[PDB]
RNA sequence: UAAUACGUAGGGUCCGAGCGUUGUCCGGAAUUACUGGGCGUAAAGAGCUCGUAGGUGGUUUGUCGCGUUGUUCGUGAAAACUCA
RNA sequence: CGCAGAUAUCAGGAGGAACACCGGUGGCGAAGGCGGGUCUCUGGGCAGUAACUGACGCUGAGGAGCGAAAGCGUGGGGAGCGAACAGGAUUAGAUACCCUGGUAGUCCACGCCGUAAACGGUGGGUACUAGGUGUGGGUUUCCUUCCUUGGGAUCCGUGCCGUAGCUAACGCAUUAAGUACCCCGCCUGGGGAGUACGGCCGCAAGGCUAAAACUCAAAGGAAUUGACGGGGGCCCGCACAAGCGGCGGAGC
């Protein structure tokens, strides 16, 4: 749920969260650990590429089994819910009959103790994968994969996952959370029921150190710039930029997607907005 | 005012199994007629109207075809 | 609730004589017993009985009506009553209808009417205005 | 514009060595309804429930009588009211 | 809104709100109110056996829970409808009635707010008091076909009319305003004003408790007859319609 947090000082009055009575581990499993660091937004030549991130709390980072196809027809255990911070989601471990222990994305409503099934034969129950032959249209899954066995890239939104349409010759259609649809091929894997943390966007930061701690950094407005650095830069005292807004780089809003992708055909329609 | 006509010991039970019996009420257009004019119970037409109802979604009688 | 047993049976008593009676049927009391024995005494009820019903003693009071179909009892008020309870002196004895009227007074003897209280110099509660 | 209601006259009424105005208080005021109110619309039943305290009790079998009246002497100042 | 191909019309797809007929002066719920079905958990009310407890009863200041719609927070949803808002129109004037559209809201989840002509304008519970006409619920019992709103009786809820009574009257009339009993809220002429100050609650809109001054000598209720009605039924007139000829033009 949520506990809001009782205005002690100033800086403490307006920071909610969201409690995590849930776990039950507190140091994650070493076998499935690697180093990672706050990149710093740069690039090979370390000029940096995109602004307001860098600095902050150093993170480790697991390898999370979102390949979840090498292991099928044998069950695994839910053995514990742990919290990695480097992820929005949660990661729950499984024990896998065989012996091996690997990270997955917890979804909404799974509880330590259950069982998990990865194949083409599993159940609907959610937290199973299984490719979309064996799947009921209209379901609601996550983790969704983009070819079959490319590695699940879509719907790990915490609190979000695709609705499932219809399927067709060898595609399915796919409600998604962006409002959009789009065929993709019915050979790739997914895993049915909503994602956890649904009320993951219910947390207000409410103090400038914690944003710093997540990570990211101060932006700096816009008309506030000097005109030198930036199209709104400039007047003595506050002036709109006499122009309409444009991006720092003197692009304004407006349609950007490159057309004409290989997923330009894919795509069946388009976000919408205000409908 | 005629009788209650299911309304017998004698009479038939209350069902959706008998699709001849539910047609029997049910109009040629589909839709349930006045109690003014058929005559029976008013607990009867509940479950005549019950088991009608059950029948139209198990795909017994035409819906307004 | 049958909160006042004594209200609910004159209450009773003076609805049958409006609705013109014969009979009227009460659950079966001391009090009851005593009140029926002023009454009758007095000449009001032609006449009382205690039977046995299913579960309690009862009983069933027979009135008089005026030969030119004329009322027996005109009017019924009680005046102790649960909660607002009246007392009287040897001296201040209530008066109803300047002595045409009965009230039953509850003295050290028990229930005796107005003119027994006032010649026997007792008193107590009085129970009920009848006339 | 033609007053038994203003003022003047007469005449009359009540009262009277006092007669009016004013002001305080009771009454009719049952117009704060104990005696002795009402709640549909005239002013009023709260929006409806459970339920603490308080208020109240469906029967008879049993004593103490503290609620009660029962009487006897035993207190109730004078002064004021009522009788002669 | 259409000649960029509208409407219609047909195939397919999407998606949200709501379930006609059954469906009524009917069920239930204490009250708001509640009905397309299925399952899941579950509350309340009633009939016969009357087995058992045996004065445990009633109702309730404060308190606390419930409580239509509108409104507010958070995050989803958002077809239709639709405050506010634009235009078109009538009008002397229309910041409305009407038309085109159309954002809040309307729905979901959790919190809120607690007011309605929250009406049966009637607090709850018990006892008694002529009938007539129906519903639904459950029981029995007999003409007995034992089919059968055939007949009898019973108790619960539910519509209308009616005696006596009561009532200001309209009206109520056993599901009372009747005749009583027990407890609780409340009122004392109309404005001022359910508002100002205050206390409490609410994040708010505001809600709850609840004043005085000064002014008026009436305001209100049911009912009687008029009058009138861009309220209804039945009637009549160069009233209308069909015809001629006319004045409003000029002089007189
Ligand atoms: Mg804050
Ligand atoms: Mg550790
Ligand atoms: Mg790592
Ligand atoms: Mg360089
Ligand atoms: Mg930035
Ligand atoms: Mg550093
Ligand atoms: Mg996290
Ligand atoms: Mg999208
Ligand atoms: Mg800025
Ligand atoms: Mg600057
Ligand atoms: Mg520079
Ligand atoms: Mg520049
Ligand atoms: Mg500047
Ligand atoms: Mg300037
Ligand atoms: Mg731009
Ligand atoms: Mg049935
Ligand atoms: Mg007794
Ligand atoms: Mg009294
Ligand atoms: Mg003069
Ligand atoms: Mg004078
Ligand atoms: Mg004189
Ligand atoms: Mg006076
Ligand atoms: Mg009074
Ligand atoms: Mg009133
Ligand atoms: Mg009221
Ligand atoms: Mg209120
Ligand atoms: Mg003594
Ligand atoms: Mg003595
Ligand atoms: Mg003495
Ligand atoms: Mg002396
Ligand atoms: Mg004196
Ligand atoms: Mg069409
Ligand atoms: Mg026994
Ligand atoms: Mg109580
Ligand atoms: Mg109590
Ligand atoms: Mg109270
Ligand atoms: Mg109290
Ligand atoms: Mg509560
Ligand atoms: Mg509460
Ligand atoms: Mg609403
Ligand atoms: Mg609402
Ligand atoms: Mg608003
Ligand atoms: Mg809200
Ligand atoms: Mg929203
Ligand atoms: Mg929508
Ligand atoms: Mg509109
Ligand atoms: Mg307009
Ligand atoms: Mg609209
Ligand atoms: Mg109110
Ligand atoms: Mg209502
Ligand atoms: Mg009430
Ligand atoms: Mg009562
Ligand atoms: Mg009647
Ligand atoms: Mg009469
Ligand atoms: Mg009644
Ligand atoms: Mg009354
Ligand atoms: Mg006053
Ligand atoms: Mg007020
Ligand atoms: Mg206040
Ligand atoms: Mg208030
Ligand atoms: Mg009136
Ligand atoms: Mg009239
Ligand atoms: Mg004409
Ligand atoms: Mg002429
Ligand atoms: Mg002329
Ligand atoms: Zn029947």
């Amino acid at each position: 749920g949520i506990r809001k947090y009782k205005p002690t000082t100033p800086g403490r009055r307006g920071a909610s969260v969201s409690d995590f009575a849930e776990i039950t581990r507190s140091t994650p499993e070493k076998s499935l650990v690697r180093p990672l660091h706050g990149k710093g937004g740069r690039n090979a030549h370390g000029r940096i590429t995109t602004r307001h991130k860098g600095g902050g709390h150093k993170r480790a980072y697991r390898v999370i089994d979102f390949r979840r196809h090498d292991k099928d027809g044998v069950n695994a255990k839910v053995a514990h819910i742990e919290y990695d911070p480097n992820r929005t989601a949660n990661i729950a471990l499984l024990h896998y009959l065989d012996g091996e222990k690997r990270y997955i994305i917890a979804p909404q409503g799974l509880k330590q103790g259950d069982v998990i099934e990865s194949g083409a034969n599993a159940d609907i129950k959610p937290g199973n994968n299984l490719p979309l032959r064996n799947i009921p249209a209209g379901t609601v899954i996550h983790a969704v994969e983009l070819r079959p066995g490319g590695g699940a890239k879509l719907a790990r939104s915490a609190g979000v996952s695709i609705q499932l349409l219809g399927k067709e010759g060898t595609y399915a259609a796919l409600r998604m959370p962006s409002g959009e649809i789009r065929r993709v091929d019915v050979r790739c894997r997914a895993t049915v029921g909503e994602v956890g943390n649904a009320e993951q966007s219910n947390i207000n930061w409410g103090k400038a150190g914690r944003m710093r701690w997540k990570g990211k950094r101060p932006t700096v407005r816009g008309v506030v710039m000097n005109p030198v650095d930036h199209p709104h830069g400039g007047g003595e005292g506050k002036t709109s930029g006499g122009r309409h807004p444009v991006s720092p780089w003197g692009k304004p809003e407006g349609r950007t997607r490159k057309p004409n992708k290989p997923s330009d055909k894919l795509i069946v329609r388009r976000r919408r907005t205000g409908k | 005012t005629r009788k209650c006509v299911f309304c017998s010991k004698k009479g038939q039970t209350i069902d959706y199994k008998d699709t001849a019996l539910l047609r029997t009420y049910i109009s040629e257009r589909g839709k349930i007629r006045a109690r003014r004019v058929t005559g029976n119970c008013v607990q009867h037409q509940r479950d005549i109207a019950v088991a009608v109802k059950n029948a139209r979604e198990v795909a017994l009688l035409p819906f307004g075809s | 609730t049958m909160t006042d047993p004594i209200a609910d049976f004159l209450t009773r008593l003076r609805n049958a004589n409006s609705a013109y009676h014969d009979e009227v049927t009460l659950p079966h009391s001391k009090l009851k017993a005593n009140i029926a024995e002023i009454l009758k005494r007095e000449g009001y009820i032609s006449d009382y009985r205690t039977e046995d019903a299913r579960v309690g003693k009862s009983l069933v009071v027979q009135l008089k009506y005026g030969p030119s179909r004329e009322r027996s009892i005109a009017g019924l008020r009680r005046v102790s009553k649960p909660g607002l309870r009246v007392y009287a002196k040897s001296t201040n004895l209530p008066r109803v209808l300047g002595g045409l009227g009965v009230a039953i007074i509850s003295t050290s003897s028990g229930l005796l009417t107005d003119r027994q209280a006032a010649r026997q110099g007792v008193g107590g509660e009085v129970l009920a205005y009848v006339w």
